[PDB]
């Protein structure tokens, strides 16, 4: 070929050969991810190189996971990664329509049609799928029992039913704790630590934190009821001089005092720190907590335990915003001018020993804008899939509540949206209208792959669906346990607005310019 | 692919995993044509290399080199490539994170990793486990390593380096005649298994420099006896030597021979010191940036946004 | 930041650097009095700027 | 024994004579044929395959050609040229490839005819110089201050690329951006839309929601979560220095012996960074953008002002910021003086885009600098999108400097073709052959627009020469779409004059470059 | 055509030395093989019968025990399956301390059964869903099998009774003494409050005198010597300092800068006298005993042997940690004299040759303390490690009869209970659930037939026996080890007891491993890693 004569190191796959390439690798990732789909699906076991374990049923944890090495493959994993950080849910149904759009593309090109048609009909069908989604989007106050239903409807599909449940209420508490009236939801403000003791269904919310350390200081407390809270950022250990200064004395004595006096500057804020705490809690009846995000010598640690002040060393540089949201205080990296205002309450605080590790709990603080999720479980990789769950479910709720609206679920948007192109398809001019076709055969692959998962005929179920749905009109979608169409508004199916959205425009976009790829080309040895 | 910046107390010697050599040796690596493509280079050229005897003195010119070995003798972008940092062996945690915020913040690092140069140079030879003596011009170091990490609590650290080797030599003033002593020393000076049989027919010692702490033997027989008495095997029989000057006397078996006597009379010591490819660190941390352990290992972006020198510091204060 | 015409340019060709000043090889700086040390280090700027501003 | 004693080192191969001129050709003329198809509206993608793993899905003839590697210094060449071209005028990248492949391939022709090849290159060269006068002679002008009749100068340049399904989306965007970058100083027109036009690719969300922002746009948060991260009207400060408390430049070493030296230098440190941040307040700023650290104290200090500080910059976005807000960068807060103070700035907002933080400084009142926010399915998309647009924003300024136009289609090259026949017939010399097999050559363009439209060449071809031979039909080409000729006056395809004496001027001199080439040596070290 | 080639999609585009398996054949039956490969490997070490293993780990280790959690980390597991009944179990060795044996033997049955029963025509969903309504009914039905209570965890005949049974399956020859012993130790500790502490129990493993020289010793043994003359004191006064016992020196850096003669002939002097002064006031305050977690510097070692000091060097921090735990002691880190608070006080502190070890001993005479050490003999390094494995099950044992003080029947017999309560009330359940609750049931009965087996008796005899006693009535049933013929008898009345935690947790662990195993249904392995090992866990 034309590469092959100037670098014969080259590997070459042109026009036929390359779409051929590029749907079958895409078809192999559907072959995989069809099984990811829905609460019936399955979950799959990954192990890495080193023998680590992952079970999961998240379509970007499994394509990362999965052990392949195509260019097709690549694009189609960058898509989905960007489903994943924007919207936290809709890869596995992302791929899916990839590769079905692909396969419905393959089906007219095939017969000799140009590729160009195929994706100006994908085009139009775009335009017209987004209109109808748009249309159909249930705008709904966003109550804590529509948010329990949408959580569910994520929960579901990537954990067990009963941890589902569990996760649903966790998941909507945190988030309707750390949200502000119209201001977009930082989950920043939704620590995540994971504990490996007990059972999964023990997963709880805490309304304050959980930090993953403790006092380095034995004869400090472990546990505190009424606690004033000071998150700083100030170093409480020796800290060299920038310039070098070096010491020089003449005499043990003046070593003696040169040792004592190289000190006097951090003993000199936590004499600050002590002033507070006896300022602010002239007795032993409330507590003190110095949470630090710098560290904290074993002089300093001596010095405040004997004042009672429970101190922690080195804590997370988010933790001092959720420190400051949760309990109320101010951090500061400086304690200049500090006083009674810049500290925080929290009703209790205490310690918790794990093996070797330990972790220190606030809470009872009194509102709150900053809670965190104790993912409990028996197993690391139990604890991972609570992990990926609660990050689906969270970014489910946070969606339903920016995008005020909510679609219905169960492949029943793709239904109406299949039988809305499938009536506007006339309205195309010329042979694009295959192409609307294909669009819809490939919006038809979620109700279609949910029948397959919960082990019905497709075929059948689809004319069951697309009847129901044209006798009615109603929105319906699959019914798991029945095979039978449903009304997923009123069984609480819901899914976002954002994903659908999100999947229509992505696929569409990474379909045309696959279906537009012509030459697959490496030459660049 | 990932970024193997290998700073090693030498030079830059970055480039890419996967490539056998590094593209980036910068301290001490066109014109007529248009444009800035020599003169911001011009810049660089006469500006003092940080590291000094494997500790950085002057961060804002490690980060101006890092900058123009990234734009300029790379071409490429930062905020997509993952980047693996060498250190020092003990290298204060202050250092750590001072490149972490510059790697993180200045230049996006989307993920980043900082090795032990000795891990690195151990790599390279193809091992997981043993005990490395890294020797180069300012410092000297033993670093048992057990499954491929160095433990931080064996690392004895003594100084006998290039320096202070040439100091006695210079003993037997002025930086040119200093540096025909030297010129001696990068030549050959074959180690004396005994020094009795060697001068006959004319470090070990700290008594012969005029030390008195501890000889580098010594030194890897301390280093190995605190460390799993079932990873002693190891430890005593994949002793890798490295730094050009331990290469200069090319001592092998005097160290050997008195590491035997040192330790019991079962474990086999073999020392492996024949590579010299001038390029180990850089090799063993492109081997390492192209396993996926290293994904493993990644401090990533947002693991430093959540958690700041914390993160750099792993916790487990 | 600077312009990147000039109309009536009067040229000054210079040989050596405009950098912050540092002292040679033979001088040390040792501070025994830490109220000194602040003043120090302005020079290491300002000799620099004085410079310049004669130019 | 008797070790080689040779003139040459071993391994130096040479050749030499019409082997290396046919061999030159032929790998010119592969190169175009690479790209060929990559021509018009009705092009087809490439997905390329990085040496690093990436890949690059594009119909840019200068990405193509830069991705894939040769061993032939004649494909070198034409590399090489297409590099050219992108850098000067950033468009045409691959119609400069099959012109000069043709050139090469029609002078191929008069080598075997034993002409010499200096003769063809003063051929060459004649016909040129007349595609020069020619062109300038044919081209229209614009009135710049017509923003539709830009905006149809930018379709007619992004219609051959992927985004032309938003494609007047993104001519407004291109045509934003350029507006704002042009700038001039002491009287010097720059638009420089390297330095101050940015565009910044988020994966995720929808192509139709980017924007090009009245400001510019980093990847950044606050230094402390005290600060604010939405101030309505910033006073703006820029830094090149660190706010941290660092060493000197001198062996400054300390000695103590006395007891309180030791606290009075950590306190001394504390109220150095004081009286930076003292220097700073004065001005009494809103925002604080430093390209090197700054130290938590100055933090502390800073926000007891109730001051936003973002702590690590980049040069390049500390030099738009700057020129956006109306800023001036200092290095020494001692020297900072209100005229150093940004101002201009209307939002600064900083907002969280996913799992990232981003900081906005948008809203502002003639910002002579932008930032184009590009937001899609996934970072291949977008980079493909990028440079698309760097296509469109390159060929709005080569517009806005010479605002004269020439019509596409092919329209510009039957029409010099013709010129360069009729010219031809006053020629009595030897050389009018090449002259007019250059003439032929030009047609290539509209040849394989039709060939990438599924036409009929011939036929097509036979017309629009014949089309050419009328009075006023200088402005008739084909469509890539259809497959017919048109009037472009009635289509609407019209490039940058500029963009086109560019193309031509470097296929004519490569031609003559790999025509002078003869006698290939090789083997010598470097 | 003599070639089959991968099928377009998946399989070609799997990198080379992976591994993809699917559907029960492909992927849930190997791994129901593994875990039954797995339950067979640790099935023989089940029950006060259960033989010793000797592994031999890649650094050439021994470990001679039939602990089943021990076996299972020093064995390198590779089929992920059977990591995860392993982590299982290591989740029951945290939680509880013993049961782990249990964990693989129920979690291998319930899988073997869920094999059975998707080759009759189940669902690998109808069998979770059985598995797991059988899990809670037998929740709900072990609280009520709890026979006995401790009723005092203050007493030491009845602590040792309770003890017995953890320790009699390790160290079945010898469970009385230990059990004496580890009564002693855990009742020495256990304060007022309500909270034991594990770590408190110290165990020194000093070797040559057969384990029936073991002792408990209320105090700490420290396998040191005294870094100075002294070596025995009667009233000790210690003084714990965590920082070296030298002169203090400067964090940034100290020259001694001399500038006249006089300076120079009066550093040394100024030195010594400085130390004199430092170890006078602490010998001064009355103390007796020094012990620091550093250094000791020749001239504070020559001030400490004149004012007759006993010092001691412990390098560790949590040697130093738990000897202040023991001496009501404060570490200083400070070279200062210590407070009457900050003094620690042991009715004696001497140094004595224990066998070839030389120790050093804090001992107090009273019957209490916050730390009690357990000094084991024993001729061989492997046996000691046995018996502390066996201190460590009856350690647990004592602290999660702190926390929950309620005993079911041992020796199989609340196994079969709770096998007769789920079949009987699988009976009664309907639809395709009743499988999978029956075969959930039968489960339990591979513990009293791995007892059998392993006691050299016909498992199929005793546990029929077994059903018919519990079929007339008698909970509290099990099998006899006492027999060389198939018998049973009452576990209560023979002491026989297990703890309802024990049990709660290992049901629990078990079939949430079980039942994760099953949810498998692909599996994709990655081509094995030369990786350095994961980085967190070092
Ligand atoms: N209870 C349910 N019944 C029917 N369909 C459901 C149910 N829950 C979720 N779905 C549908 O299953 C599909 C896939 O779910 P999920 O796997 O979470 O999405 P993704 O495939 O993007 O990960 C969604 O389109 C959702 O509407
Ligand atoms: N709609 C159209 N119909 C016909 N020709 C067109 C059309 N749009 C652009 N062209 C022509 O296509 C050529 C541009 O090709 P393009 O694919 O952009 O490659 P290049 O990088 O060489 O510009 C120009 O000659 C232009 O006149
Ligand atoms: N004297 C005994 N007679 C019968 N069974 C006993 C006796 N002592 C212990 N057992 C039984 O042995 C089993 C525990 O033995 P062990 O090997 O330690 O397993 P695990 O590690 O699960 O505790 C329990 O079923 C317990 O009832
Ligand atoms: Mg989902
Ligand atoms: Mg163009
Ligand atoms: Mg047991």
């Amino acid at each position: 070929a034309a590469v092959k004569t100037l670098n014969p190191k080259a590997e070459v796959a042109r026009a036929q050969a390359a779409l051929a390439v590029n749907i079958s690798a895409a078809r192999g990732l559907q072959d995989v991810l069809r099984t990811n789909l829905g609460p019936k699906g399955t979950m799959k076991m990954l192990v890495s190189g080193a023998g680590d374990i992952k079970l999961t049923k998240d379509g970007n944890v499994l394509l990362h996971e999965m052990q392949i090495q195509h260019p097709t493959a690549s694009l189609i994993a960058k898509v989905a990664t960007a489903q994943d950080d924007i919207t936290g849910d809709g890869t596995t149904s992302n791929v899916l329509i990839i590769g079905e759009l692909l396969k419905q593309a393959d089906l007219y090109i095939s017969e000799g049609l140009h590729p160009r048609i195929i994706t100006e009909g994908f085009e139009a069908a775009k335009e017209k799928a987004l209109q109808f989604l748009e249309e159909v989007k249930v705008s709904r106050e966003m109550d804590r029992e529509t948010l329990i239903d949408v959580a569910r409807t994520s929960l579901r599909t990537k954990v067990h039913a009963e941890l589902a449940d569990v996760l649903t209420e966790a998941v909507v508490d945190s988030i309707l704790a750390i949200k502000k009236q119209d201001e977009p939801i930082d989950l920043f403000m939704i620590e995540i630590m994971e504990m490996k003791h007990k059972s999964e269904t023990d997963t709880s919310l805490i309304r304050g934190l959980v930090l993953d350390h403790g006092a380095r200081h034995p004869d400090m407390k472990k546990r505190v009821e009424d606690a004033y809270i000071l998150t700083c950022n100030v170093s409480l250990e020796y800290e060299k001089t920038e310039v070098n200064s070096g010491f020089f004395y003449k005499s043990a004595e003046e070593r003696e005092k040169l040792v004592k006096a190289e000190r006097k500057f951090i003993e000199d804020r936590v004499k600050k720190i002590i002033e507070l705490k006896r300022k602010v809690c002239g007795d032993s009846d409330k507590g003190f907590v110095v949470i630090n995000q710098k560290g904290i010598d074993p002089f300093s640690l001596d010095a405040l335990s004997k004042e009672g002040i429970v101190a922690l060393r080195r804590a997370k540089r988010r933790n001092m915003e959720r420190l400051t949201l949760a309990c109320g205080g101010v951090a500061l990296n400086s304690f200049d001018d500090l006083s009674p205002d810049c500290l925080g309450h929290a009703g209790l605080v205490y310690e918790y020993t794990l093996g070797e590790e330990k972790f220190t709990f606030i809470e009872k603080c009194n509102n709150p804008r900053s809670v965190t999720l104790l993912i409990k479980g028996p197993n690391k990789h139990t604890l991972t899939q609570i992990k990926d769950a609660v990050r689906d479910g969270l970014r489910a709720v946070k969606n339903a509540i920016d995008d005020g609206c909510v679609v219905p679920g169960a492949g029943a948007v793709e239904v109406a949206m299949a039988e809305a192109l499938i009536k506007h398809k006339p309205s195309v001019k010329g042979r694009a209208q295959l192409g609307v076709q294909a669009f819809a055969d490939a919006l038809l692959i979620i109700p279609k792959v949910l029948a397959q998962n919960s082990g019905f005929d497709l075929q059948e179920t689809l004319v069951k669906i697309q009847a129901e749905h044209s006798e009615s009109g109603q929105l319906v979608g699959v019914d798991l346990n029945t095979g039978e169409p449903m009304v997923a508004a009123e069984v609480g199916v819901w899914d976002n607005y954002c994903v659908k959205k999100q999947l229509l425009h992505s696929c569409t976009v990474i379909a045309t310019n696959i279906l537009l790829v012509d030459e697959i080309m490496r030459a660049g040895m | 692919a990932a970024l193997v910046i290998d700073n090693g107390s030498g030079m830059c010697k970055a480039g890419f995993a996967g490539d056998d050599a590094p593209r980036a040796v910068f301290p001490s690596i066109k014109d007529s044509y248009v444009g800035d493509e020599a003169q911001s280079k011009r810049g660089i050229l006469t500006l003092k290399y940080p590291i000094e005897h494997g500790i950085v003195t002057n961060w804002d010119d490690m980060e101006k080199i890092w900058h123009h070995t990234f734009y300029n003798e790379l071409r490429v972008a930062p905020e997509e490539h993952p980047v693996l940092l060498t250190e020092a062996p003990l290298n204060p945690k202050a250092n750590r994170e001072k490149m972490t915020q510059i790697m993180f913040e200045t230049f996006n690092t989307p993920a980043m990793y900082v090795a032990i140069q000795a891990v690195l140079s151990l790599y390279a030879s193809g091992r997981t486990t043993g005990i490395v003596m890294d020797s180069g011009d300012g410092v000297t170091h033993t670093v048992p390593i057990y499954e491929g990490y160095a433990l931080p609590h064996a690392i004895l650290r003594l100084d006998l380096a290039g320096r202070d080797l040439t100091d006695y030599l210079m003993k037997i003033t002025t930086t040119a005649e200093r540096e025909i002593v030297r010129d001696i020393k990068e030549k050959l000076c074959y180690v004396a298994l005994d020094f009795e049989q060697e001068m006959a027919t004319a470090l070990f010692q700290p008594s012969f420099l005029g030390m008195e702490s501890c000889g580098i033997h010594e030194t890897t027989f301390n280093s190995i006896m605190k460390c799993d008495v079932d990873i002693r095997k190891d430890l005593y029989a994949n002793t890798v030597l490295s730094g050009g000057t331990t290469m200069y006397p090319g001592i092998a078996d005097r160290m050997q021979k008195e590491i035997t006597a040192l330790a019991p009379s079962t474990m086999k010591i073999k020392i492996i010191a024949p590579p010299e490819r001038k390029y180990s660190v850089w090799i063993g941390g492109s081997i390492l940036a192209s396993l996926s352990t290293f994904q493993q290992m990644w401090i990533s972006k947002q693991e430093y946004d959540e958690s700041g020198p914390s993160i750099v510091h792993r916790k487990c204060f | 930041g600077m312009p990147k015409r000039i109309v009536n340019a009067k040229i000054a060709c210079l040989d050596f650097s405009l950098q912050k000043t540092k002292m040679k090889l033979g001088v040390q700086v040792v501070i025994t009095d830490p109220e000194k040390l602040d003043q120090i280090r302005q020079r290491e700027s300002d000799i620099t700027k004085e410079r310049i501003q004669k130019i | 024994g008797h070790r080689p004693v040779l003139v040459l080192s071993q391994n130096t191969k040479r050749e030499s004579g019409r082997k290396v001129q046919s061999g030159n050709i032929n790998a010119a003329k592969t190169i175009a044929d690479i790209i060929r198809t990559c021509l018009g509206p009705k092009s087809m993608m490439k997905m390329l395959l990085d040496p690093m793993g990436g890949i690059v899905m594009t119909n840019d003839g200068n990405a193509i050609l830069r991705e894939i590697q040769v061993q032939h210094p004649a494909a070198k060449s034409m590399i090489e040229i297409s590099r050219t071209q992108d850098e000067e005028v950033g468009d045409g990248t691959t119609s400069v490839i099959i012109l000069a492949g043709e050139m090469l391939s029609v002078a191929e022709h008069f080598l075997e005819q034993q002409m010499h090849p200096t003769v063809v290159i003063s051929a060459y060269r004649k016909a040129l110089d007349d595609m020069i006068s020619t062109l300038k002679k044919i081209s229209i002008p614009v009135d710049i201050s017509d923003s539709d009749m830009m905006l149809n100068i930018i379709n007619s340049s992004i219609t051959t690329k992927a985004i032309s399904r938003w494609s007047s989306l993104a001519c407004n965007i291109a045509l934003d951006a350029v507006k704002m970058v042009q700038f001039e100083e002491n009287g010097r027109k720059e638009i420089d839309i390297k330095k101050y036009a940015r565009v910044e690719k988020i994966p995720g969300g929808i192509i139709e929601d980017s924007c090009v922002l009245r400001g510019v746009m980093i990847n950044k948060d606050v230094t402390h979560p005290r600060m604010r991260r939405y101030i309505k009207n910033p006073r703006i400060v820029l830094l090149d220095s660190s706010l941290e408390y660092k060493k000197g430049e001198s062996q400054t070493d300390i000695e103590i012996t006395r007891e309180e030296d030791f606290t009075r230098i950590l306190q001394m440190e504390e109220e150095y960074i004081q009286q930076l941040c003292e220097d700073i307040i004065q001005l009494k700023p809103d925002v604080v953008i430093t390209e090197k650290g700054i130290s938590d104290l100055a933090q502390h200090y800073l926000m007891r002002a109730n001051i936003t500080a973002i702590r690590r910059v980049r040069k390049t976005d500390n030099n738009r910021i700057a020129r956006a807000c109306g800023a001036r960068i200092v290095s020494r807060p001692e020297e900072l003086r209100e005229d150093d103070v940004g101002t201009g700035a209307g939002l600064l907002e900083i907002k969280k885009i996913g799992d990232e933080y981003f900081t906005f400084i948008t809203d502002c009142k003639d910002p002579k600098a932008c930032t184009i926010l590009l937001r899609g399915a996934s970072k291949e998309i977008l980079s493909e999108v990028e440079r698309n647009l760097q296509d469109a924003m390159q060929v709005c300024r080569n517009v806005l400097l010479d605002p004269q136009l020439v019509p596409g289609g092919g329209a510009s090259e039957m029409a010099v073709a013709h010129a360069l026949t009729e010219k031809s017939k006053a020629m009595t010399g030897v050389e009018q052959w090449p002259y007019r097999a250059v003439a032929q050559a030009l047609e290539v363009i509209p040849r394989t627009l039709i060939q990438n439209c599924g036409a009929s060449t011939i036929r097509l071809l036979t017309s629009l020469r014949a089309k050419h031979t009328q009075e006023n039909c200088e402005t008739w080409g084909v469509n890539g779409e259809t497959g017919t000729l048109v009037d472009m006056k009635e289509l609407g395809i019209w490039e940058p004059l500029a963009v086109k004496l560019q193309t031509y001027k470097t296929a004519v001199e490569t031609a003559v470059l790999l025509l002078r080439i003869d006698d290939i040596v090789s083997g010598h070290k470097k | 055509a003599l070639h089959v080639p991968k099928a377009p999609g998946f399989a070609q585009m799997l990198k080379e030395g992976a591994k993809h398996f699917s559907g029960l054949e492909e992927a849930v039956y190997r791994n129901i093989q593994a875990c039954k490969e797995l339950a067979q490997t640790t099935r023989t070490a089940y029950g006060p019968n259960g033989m010793n293993k000797m592994v031999i780990n890649h650094l050439e280790k021994l470990f001679v025990t039939n602990d089943a959690a021990t076996i299972l980390r020093e064995l390198e597991v590779q089929h992920p399956a059977a990591k995860m009944i392993v982590m299982a179990s290591h989740m029951q060795e945290q939680e509880v301390g013993d049961g782990t044996n249990f964990v693989l033997v129920f979690a291998g049955a319930l899988l073997e059964l869920a094999e059975e029963l998707l080759r009759i025509g189940l669902s690998v969903s109808e069998v979770i869903e059985g598995y797991e309504i059988a899990c809670r009914k037998a929740h709900e039905i072990l609280p009520n099998l709890v026979c006995c209570s401790a009723k005092n965890l203050r007493d030491i005949d009845e602590v040792s009774s309770l003890l017995r049974t953890s320790i009699m399956s390790k160290q079945y020859g010898n469970e009385v003494f230990l059990a004496k012993l580890i009564a002693q130790a855990c009742v020495s500790i256990f304060p007022d409050s309500g909270h034991f502490n594990v770590d408190n129990i110290r165990v020194c493993k000093i070797l040559g005198s057969g384990i029936s020289s073991s002792s408990v010793l209320h105090g700490m043994v420290f396998k040191k010597e005294t870094e100075g003359d002294v070596t025995s004191v009667k009233d000790a006064k210690i003084a714990v300092y965590s920082c070296p016992f030298d002169g203090m020196i400067t964090e940034t850096k100290g020259t001694v800068l001399i500038k006249t003669a006089e300076e120079l002939m009066n550093f040394s002097k100024g030195e010594e006298n400085l130390m004199d002064a430092q170890v006078k006031a602490i010998a001064d305050t009355g103390a007796n005993v020094v012990v620091t977690g550093g250094k000791v510097a020749d001239m504070a070692l020559h001030y400490a042997n004149k004012y007759n000091i006993m010092l001691v060097r412990l390098n560790s921090k949590w040697d130093l940690r738990r000897l202040c735990k023991t001496v009501g002691a404060t570490a200083l880190p400070r070279l200062t004299p210590p407070v009457l608070e900050e003094m620690g006080h042991c009715d004696s502190v001497y140094l004595s040759e224990v066998g070839d070890t030389q120790v050093v001993v804090f001992k107090h005479e009273k019957e209490d303390g916050a730390i009690s050490t357990i000094v084991l003999r024993g001729s061989t390094d492997n046996l000691m490690d046995d018996i502390e494995r066996a201190v460590d099950d009856g350690v647990n044992t004592f602290k999660v009869l702190t926390r929950d003080k309620r005993l079911v029947p041992g020796g199989g017999a609340t196994e079969i209970e709770l096998a007769k309560q789920i079949t009987s009330y699988g009976e009664t359940c309907p639809g395709l659930e009743q499988y999978a609750i029956k075969k959930f049931a039968e489960a339990f009965e591979a513990i009293p037939r791995a007892l059998a087996e392993n006691s050299g008796v016909k498992a199929n005899e005793v546990i029929s026996k077994l059903y018919a006693v519990h079929q007339e009535g008698n909970k509290n049933v099990g099998l006899d080890i006492e027999a060389e013929v198939p018998a049973v008898k009452d576990m209560l009345e023979a002491g026989i007891l297990d703890t309802y935690l024990g049990k709660y947790w290992a049901i629990k662990l078990a079939t949430n491993a079980a039942v994760t195993v099953l949810r498998v249904d692909q599996i994709i392995m990655a081509k094995p890693a030369g990786g350095p090992k994961p980085p967190s866990g070092k």
